[PDB]
């Protein structure tokens, strides 16, 4: 769906975000947010769907930790010499 | 030129086979035991 359709604009050498922007009945540099980030979220090419894959937060966290390990002692690694 | 989309039917190919690899191997109920098969060009014969 997506890619016919964003190649089908590159055939018509525009864009999505272009042609919404001009759909609008008022002139564009005139309108409101909501239409400013939904075209600028057009002007992405991007399935949306792969975004969720990109935004749904973190299985796992930064470290797995156990009692076994943390009373054997864990260790974080010396991290201050880096910026 | 529909060249342009031409491309989208090996995208196509692609999605196919990965619809094997992925969901037909582990849910093949057909050939559930039999494996091998690791490659597209294997059922161009096997079974198209």
């Amino acid at each position: 769906p997506t890619q016919q359709i964003n190649k089908g604009l590159g055939a018509s050498n525009i864009e999505l975000g272009t042609v919404i922007q001009r759909v609008d009945p008022q002139f564009s540099w005139n309108t409101t947010q909501e239409k400013y980030n939904q075209v600028l979220l057009a002007y992405t090419q991007l399935s949306s769907e792969q975004i969720a894959l990109l935004s749904l937060p973190d299985v796992f966290t930064q470290n797995f930790l156990t009692q076994t390990e943390l009373s054997a002692g864990y260790l974080s690694a010396s991290t201050t010499e880096i910026l | 030129s529909n060249s342009i989309e031409a491309k989208l039917q090996e995208d196509l190919r692609d999605a196919l086979v990965d619809y094997y690899l992925g969901q037909i191997v582990p849910n093949s109920k057909d050939f559930t035991n039999l494996r091998s098969t690791i490659k597209n060009v294997d059922d161009l014969y096997d079974h198209l």
